[PDB]
């Protein structure tokens, strides 16, 4: 309809080669670029303005410049063509140009105009003749090309230069040649050495001003919040200085950058609030990787105890976030875990999604001997009434807690059954491999892990993984069982017998198994088993696996040899010791 | 002068007779009980009664409790209601941004935005007094 | 039988809602945004099973109708009530649009109040 | 003065507008606070406010007020408990209209005083003069049987339920019988209360004279019972088969419902079952022609219907040939009906379109379609070496949807059919024109495991797949010792290093327990004695069913009493979904 | 680093969106979708990070536009969500006042802002004071 | 006599 209409419009005002003006293209393209912004897409002569890039008027050429970031395409002499007047944009003395042409190089990302631009961009960085602007978008464009392709990126001799960057008295360049470092501190940390003491100097000169200082860098009475956070992420790449002064000034920065912290606020606004907070995360963050300074990592703790009972739920998220390393370390071990309880606090009264997710994170980190079973109780009650999209990660970290602080594996076995219940749909495979596994090598919960699971599978609404574990350690332990009255091995097949036929194909092909294991124990169910692996709703079956097992364990129970059977079904050896692999799969998850 | 400069913020003793009669003067000037509240309208106030009466900056201190925020100070008659803006009214293409509905939510404690409103049944008796200690 | 009747425009925002059943809440309303009109293409059967939950939903071009239940309802019944209430509401007042909404959001409530009652389509 | 709002950049307060006398006003706020309640604000400070203040006109602010109840029911009952003696007070008031709406809107308030402050409006309306005050009544007494427990009269009421299903109008029996079919959710003591031979009379009269929404309760009731005699069977049989209805599709796939699950006769000489094979195909041919979402319930009940008893739709295939405006759903249900009901008379009507729908834009319809070919060669007997041609010249089209799906219904052929097919093996598995998604891979597996008399480089190709053992797949020992239990015979001192190599990564490699279980059931075998291995792995085995993609029998007379339910829609077991 | 920087009003259309890193056209037109659906649900008393698979989505309701800057779980997040607040500082002193009308009719500037702003999946200036005198010199 | 709120930009 008025999309249409348009599109009509547009088609009438450049459709063939009609009479029309420079200013009347311009206004056509800025049109066109508005219909776009609507969702719609035109591509009519795209080559009217890629050859109107060399022009003079600035606001025609950014226009021409942002319809060929925002329409791409792959043309070849459209795209000679362009790459000609970025050459030609670089190769002129016009700042604007320049800049525009590094935006687009930037945002454009073509592997011919990295391959092209690859040695040029640099020398321009270095260049002292070019202004201040250009040099914080060469530094980004370079990045961006260092990204794109970190193979032709060279190792120059201009690193020398790139370090002398920081000493700037204009700061946006030292926020691009910050971020530039920072991405290639990790591939070359012996050619930017020198610009971690650099560093230091520039933090220390940033926190050590006062008000006077930095007319239109400040934030809100907040000395360079996004540069402090740059210099703060670039030492945290970098290891701590083996130089006793820079070390000590590297502490009296951290030091004053706590006491700005404990400090009282200026002013009441919360983006000045939020200004001064960041870089107090990032200092405690750069604290918490080193684990250096025992006098830092306690106030640390301490401020991140104090920040966690603030009222901002974007604070206390960030409280609980930057504690998961924290957790990890040995000397404020205790003091990360003297609020526990308010951790469990927080994962009850509840108010974010994520902020739970977070409280799990750093309950699952913290939890090393402090209380496994509250924890995992805990766990599970959050689970209980937790979502129905991030709850398989959770199943993960409770079964990994649980598989890995338990002294009697009674409760572990309790606390598989307890996971498989309570949400059977998200369990991993992984979890029943490794229950099984366990059962399997242990040798004091084999008795008590059938009559539980034999007990579990008795209520109606069980799940298919309880089938599938119920079937396999039955078919394992059914010996075991067989004096108690209520668990004979006719009941111990009828009730998965029952459960055999309107469950899934693996599952009904592990209970074909736990149907011969149980022809092979006791001599009294072998009638009524062998009839139904002899019936035709599992000889004739379409699946090709209960085919195969139907057939050959109907073929195997009739070889008129119990010795041979006997040696054939035997009992199971333990599992090697294996390395994680519900870790494997939490670390392929996340 | 006192309206226009509240309205373009989008982006000796102190006794109490004589700020009930000043906060009287106000409202019939017109320049409160139709207007949101910010940090930038609250020094404007102070800086234009400094400027105008040459009044001391103690008096407007208002209640840092959630919902109601009453003034604690005596003689001023000027209470904040909590407004709860409807839905059909942060859609509208012609609000601005940095504005007090959307700019000052973020900044109370309790993260409720504030208006001003004229209340005379704080011209009898303190409220402060009685409310909290 | 009915758990919900959710009208929803043509970008996700509810306009009518109602909760009949106490296995139905704010979660049952956002999941059928998040996973049903926030999705790709190719629109599969109308009848979606999310968290033991199942939605119908019906499109009228321009508004989306759904009906949210949690257990054993008749199939084609929750249906022919959906499309007996975009009849009425034609019959009502024209076509379906914002403006009709808005115009007659007491009126929908009424019909509402009327032609359901605890999941039951009870004849008016 | 709490709770103040806006109106477009004003500030005005709701609670003096509420307590006003403007009722127009008090109106439009209150139309203003159920429009913030609909998009999701807690305007739940205003409740003593919206009910105490009940002193206007009755009917538009009574609805209103009782919606903002029933809405917020779920509150607490300190602020519930403000005017709840005043609002409970309503079972005398002079309009019906006004008592139905109270009670239907008091039925949904569970509170703790509910089952000792509801039971006097509730029975002091059930022996009422209008019969939507009794209907209204019957939905709230299952509304507060729902929660199932011992009330302070719920004897009462359950004596009151089956004295309202005798009793006169048809739409209030209908609903009290809803209302024990609703209490018979779950198993008390007085579970489905029959009372036959006036009963039955009673429901059968009320179906006849009955509204457009009643007759699916009804029916809903009636397909749960089984009765025992014959000239009562004919007459509810006679009562039941008038079903046209204009609600098109429930009526009529309910009474579908009660005419299968009500066949208990001989299926080959009673007359009137063949009277009713005759009398469904009207209904389950002409319910097909209307809206696409009840057209997707009846194909997914038809399919039920038609894999239970194939003797309904058989003689009329014309009306399920898929159409170019259909959407992907019935395209698919169609199809799979089709395929079903290919019988030995219409295969040149079949095959033409399926090999038309091969060339189709929609990739699920075409994996359907390609494995449709295959289904529809199991099925028919003189057609199975022209589809195999037509799927051979599919997959020479190189398409990677197509090979992949066209190579699983090649293995069910040629686990069909072990000796006509002798030939295609040493060009298909030489193709491997794909990166197969594993059912492709399993059948690729199992093609190369079997028949290996003609496939003697089978080793290679084992192999390679042997090396990357990270799959879903147990047929690459399940198959490889079948073949290489009478080939590693015929050669000795040959293969050794693959009948123990993946035993060795099945034993101590693989973390599943049943691939360790099955690599030493292997291992202990053919260790001991190749003639027992060769006797219980290379036994002879049974050809499968002609219908291919069958559910389970037990599932199937599961479904058989949920033709009209969400179990038949889903294709699953009922508790898939609570 | 910066993926991409999205303003999304709560009707459902787009008004900017600068894409950073290398996505698809069906790619562009779902995680539009899905950072609606994320986002134009939670309301103000929630927080300001939401995570997608791996991200870091930090977002801000501006008089029903939506501010949606993306990041990876690297970086300061109170960092990039004062860098929203500063971006719509530029775009406010740029004018007198700015709203959705605005930002609509003079996207030749907003480009330009955030251009002379972000880049790269980085910032280019932190400052305002010198994007305002780049945008008054540019403005002749 | 109090006024309007400046709400709408002109």
């Amino acid at each position: 309809k008025r999309i249409n209409k348009e599109l009509a419009n547009i088609r009438s005002k450049f459709k063939g080669d009609k009479a029309l003006d420079g200013y009347s293209k311009k206004k056509y393209v800025c049109k066109l670029l508005f219909i776009f912004l609507l969702g719609h897409d035109i591509d009519f002569g795209h080559m009217e303005a890629v050859n109107l890039l060399s022009s003079n008027r600035y606001t025609e050429k950014q226009i021409g410049y942002l319809f060929i970031s925002v329409l791409v395409n792959s043309n070849s002499e459209l795209i000679r063509l362009i790459n000609n007047a970025i050459k030609n944009d670089l190769a002129s003395r016009n700042p604007t140009f320049m800049g525009l042409a590094l935006h687009c190089i930037a945002n454009v990302g073509s592997r011919e105009m990295a391959e092209a631009f690859a040695g040029e961009i640099p020398k321009i960085l270095v260049a002292g003749d070019t202004m201040d602007s250009v040099k914080q978008s060469a530094a980004l464009c370079l990045l961006r090309l260092y990204r794109t392709s970190p193979d032709l990126v060279p190792m120059g001799d201009w690193t020398s230069r790139v370090v002398h960057l920081l000493n700037d008295q204009h700061l946006g360049v030292v926020t691009a040649a910050t971020s530039l470092i920072t991405t290639l501190a990790q591939k070359n940390p012996e050619e930017f050495k020198t610009s971690v003491s650099l560093a230091v100097s520039r933090l220390s000169r940033i926190v050590t001003s006062a008000s006077t200082d930095l007319q239109d860098y400040t934030y809100y009475f907040v000395p360079a919040p996004w540069l402090s956070v740059k210099l703060l992420r670039l030492l945290q790449c970098y290891p701590p200085p083996e130089d006793p002064a820079v070390r000590g000034r590297l502490t009296e920065c951290l030091e004053t950058i706590l006491n700005k912290a404990q400090e009282p606020p200026k002013s009441k606004k919360v983006q000045h609030s939020n200004a001064k907070n960041a870089v107090l995360f990032e200092a405690i963050s750069l604290i918490i990787h080193h684990d250096s300074e025992p006098n830092l990592l306690v106030r640390a703790c301490n401020q991140l105890g104090q920040f966690l009972q603030h009222r901002e739920t974007n604070l206390r998220y960030l409280a609980l976030e930057s504690m998961c390393t924290l957790a990890s370390s040995e000397f404020s071990h205790e003091a990360v875990k003297t609020h526990i309880e308010t951790v469990i606090n927080a994962l009850k009264t509840e108010r974010d999604v994520s902020v739970r997710q977070r409280a799990v994170d750093l309950l699952y980190a913290m939890c090393d001997r402090s209380n496994a079973q509250q924890i995992v109780a805990e766990m599970l009650s959050y689970l209980e009434t937790a979502d129905y999209s991030i709850r398989e990660e959770i199943v993960l970290k409770v079964a990994i807690l649980a598989e890995k602080y338990a002294v009697d594996y009674t409760w572990y076995v309790d606390t598989i059954l307890n996971l498989i219940r309570i949400a059977g749909d998200y369990v991993s495979e992984e979890v029943w491999y490794r229950v099984i596994q366990i059962v399997i090598n242990r040798d004091d919960v084999q008795g008590y892990a059938a009559k539980t699971v034999f007990e579990a599978l008795q209520a109606p609404a069980c799940h298919e993984n309880l089938v599938k574990v119920g079937g396999y350690i039955l078919g394992e332990f059914g010996n075991l069982i067989a004096g108690d009255p209520r668990s004979s091995p006719l009941i111990q097949f009828n009730l998965l017998h029952s459960k055999f036929h309107l469950c899934s194909v693996p599952t009904r092909a592990l209970l074909l198994s736990t149907y011969i294991k149980f022809v092979n124990l006791f001599p009294e169910v072998k009638a009524t088993i062998q009839d139904v692996l002899r019936s035709d709703s599992q000889l004739k079956n379409a699946d090709v696996e209960l085919q195969q097992r139907a057939v050959e364990y109907l073929r195997l129970s009739t070889v008129a040899s119990t010795d041979i059977l006997a040696t054939v079904l035997e009992e199971m050896p333990p599992f090697p010791e294996r390395e994680s692999s519900i870790l494997a799969k939490l670390k392929k998850k996340k | 002068g006192l309206r226009e400069r509240l309205l373009q913020a989008r982006g000796r003793a102190m006794s109490y007779k004589l700020a009930i009669d000043m906060s009287h003067f106000i409202k019939e000037k017109g320049g409160l009980e139709g207007i949101y509240y910010s940090d930038r309208r609250h020094r404007i106030l102070d800086i234009y009664l400094e400027k105008e009466e040459g009044i001391i900056p103690d008096w407007q201190n208002y209640t840092s409790g959630p919902g109601v925020r009453y003034p604690l100070f005596f003689g001023w008659l000027w209470k904040l209601v909590p407004v709860n803006v409807s839905d059909e009214a942060q859609e509208d293409e012609t609000h601005c941004l940095v504005h007090p509905a959307q700019t000052s939510q973020w900044d109370d404690p309790w993260g409720e935005v504030l208006a001003w409103k004229f209340d005379p049944k704080l011209a009898y008796t303190y409220e402060a007094f009685i409310r909290y200690p | 039988m009915i758990g919900g009747l959710f009208i929803y425009n043509h970008k996700g925002e509810v306009l009518i809602s109602r909760v009949y059943r106490d296995d139905i809440g704010r979660n049952a309303v956002d999941a059928f945004r998040v996973n049903v009109i926030h999705a790709r293409q190719q629109v599969r059967s109308p009848v979606t099973n999310i968290a033991r939950t199942s939605f119908f939903h019906v499109k009228r071009s321009n508004i989306w109708l759904a009906a949210v239940t949690k257990q054993n309802v008749n199939a084609a019944m929750v249906f022919e009530f959906l499309y007996k209430m975009c009849d009425v509401m034609a019959a009502y007042f024209g076509k379906i649009s914002e403006e009709n909404i808005k115009n007659n959001f007491v009126l929908i409530y009424e019909l509402l109040d009327e032609i359901l009652d605890f999941g039951y389509p009870q004849n008016s | 003065k709490y709770f103040t709002t806006n109106k477009k950049g004003e500030i005005f307060e709701l609670k003096a507008e509420l307590n006003n006398e403007k009722k127009e006003k008090r109106k439009e706020a209150v139309k203003k606070v159920i429009a913030a309640m609909t998009v999701g604000k807690d305007v739940s400070s205003l409740f003593p406010d919206v009910v105490n203040c009940m002193q206007t006109d009755n009917l538009e602010l009574k609805k209103l007020v009782y919606l903002y109840l029933m809405n917020y029911a779920k509150s607490q009952p300190d602020m519930a408990i403000m005017a709840v003696n005043s609002f409970v007070k309503d079972c005398e008031d002079p309009n019906p209209l006004i008592r139905a709406l109270a009670v239907r809107t008091m039925g949904c308030i569970r509170v703790d005083k509910i089952t000792e402050y509801l039971c006097e409006p509730l029975r002091k309306c059930l022996k009422d003069e209008d019969p939507y005050v009794r209907k209204t009544a019957a939905v709230c007494v299952a509304k507060l049987h729902d929660i199932n427990a011992q009330m302070v009269e719920d004897q009462g009421f359950l004596d009151s339920l089956r004295d309202l299903i005798a009793d006169s109008n048809p739409m209030v029996v209908a609903n009290a019988v809803a209302a024990l079919s609703e209490i018979s959710e779950s198993h008390p003591n007085s579970n489905l209360l029959d009372l036959n031979p006036q009963n039955i009379n009673k429901l059968l009269t009320a179906l006849n004279e009955c509204t457009e929404w009643g007759q699916i309760f009804i029916l809903d009731c009636l397909s749960n019972y089984n009765p025992k005699d014959d000239r009562e069977a004919q007459s509810i049989c006679e009562r039941v088969t008038p079903r046209l209805s204009h609600a098109n599709s429930a009526v009529v796939l309910s009474a579908v419902k009660v005419l299968m699950k009500f066949l208990e006769l001989l299926p080959k000489d009673s007359d009137y079952y063949n009277m009713l094979l005759k009398k469904l195909a009207p209904p389950l041919v002409t319910l097909l022609s209307g809206e696409p979402e009840v057209q997707y319930v009846a194909l997914r009940n038809i399919n039920l219907i038609v894999q239970k008893r194939p003797e309904i739709l058989k003689q009329e295939i014309k009306v399920f040939f898929v159409k170019y405006n259909d959407p992907i759903y019935v395209k698919l249900e169609k199809l799979d009906i089709m395929i079903r009901l290919a019988s030995q008379a219409n295969i040149a009507q079949v095959l033409a379109e399926l090999k038309e729908y091969a060339t189709e834009v929609d990739v699920d319809f075409v994996r359907k379609a390609v494995r449709a070919i295959g289904r529809c060669a199991i099925k028919v007997e003189q057609s199975a070496e022209r589809c195999v041609s037509t799927l051979l010249d599919l997959i020479q089209t190189k398409v990677n949807y197509v090979v992949q799906e066209a190579i699983v219904v090649i293995r069910d052929i040629f686990r069909k059919y072990p000796n006509k097919y002798e030939s295609i093996i040493a060009t298909l598995c030489e193709n491997l024109d794909s990166l197969d998604e594993p059912d492709a891979r399993a059948a690729m597996i199992w093609i190369v495991g079997e028949y290996a008399e003609r496939i003697d480089n089978a080793d290679e190709l084992l192999e390679s797949f042997l090396e990357g053992f990270h799959d879903e797949s147990t047929q690459v020992q399940l198959t490889l010792l079948t073949a290489i239990v009478k080939l590693f015979l015929k050669k000795p001192s040959e293969t050794q290093e693959l009948v123990q190599q993946v035993l060795s990564l099945a034993t101590q490699d693989s973390d599943n327990p049943d691939l360790r279980d099955r690599g030493y059931i292997y291992w202990r075998l053919l260790s001991t004695d190749p003639v027992t291995a060769k006797e219980v792995v290379l036994s002879e085995k049974p050809l499968i069913s002609e219908e291919t993609d069958l559910i389970e029998p037990t599932l199937l007379d599961e479904l058989i009493c949920h033709i009209g339910s969400l179990a038949s829609v889903y294709h699953k077991p009922p508790n898939a979904f609570v | 680093m910066i993926r991409f920087i999205l303003i999304q009003n709560r009707a459902g259309k787009t008004r900017l969106a600068k894409w950073y890193m290398q996505f698809d056209d069906d790619e562009k037109q779902k995680l539009i979708e899905e950072v609606h659906a994320v986002v134009t649900v939670r309301d103000a008393k929630h927080t300001n990070f939401v995570e997608f698979r791996n991200f870091k989505i930090i977002y801000r309701r501006y008089a029903g536009l939506y501010f949606c800057i993306c990041v990876d779980v690297n970086d300061n997040n109170l960092a990039y969500l004062e860098a929203i607040h500063n971006f719509v500082e530029v775009l406010n002193e740029y004018f007198h006042c700015v709203s959705e009308l605005d930002l609509v009719f003079n996207f030749y500037k907003v480009y330009t802002v955030v251009d002379e702003m972000f880049l790269a999946g980085e910032i280019r200036e932190t400052s305002q004071t010198k994007v305002l005198k780049q945008l008054l010199m540019l403005q002749s």
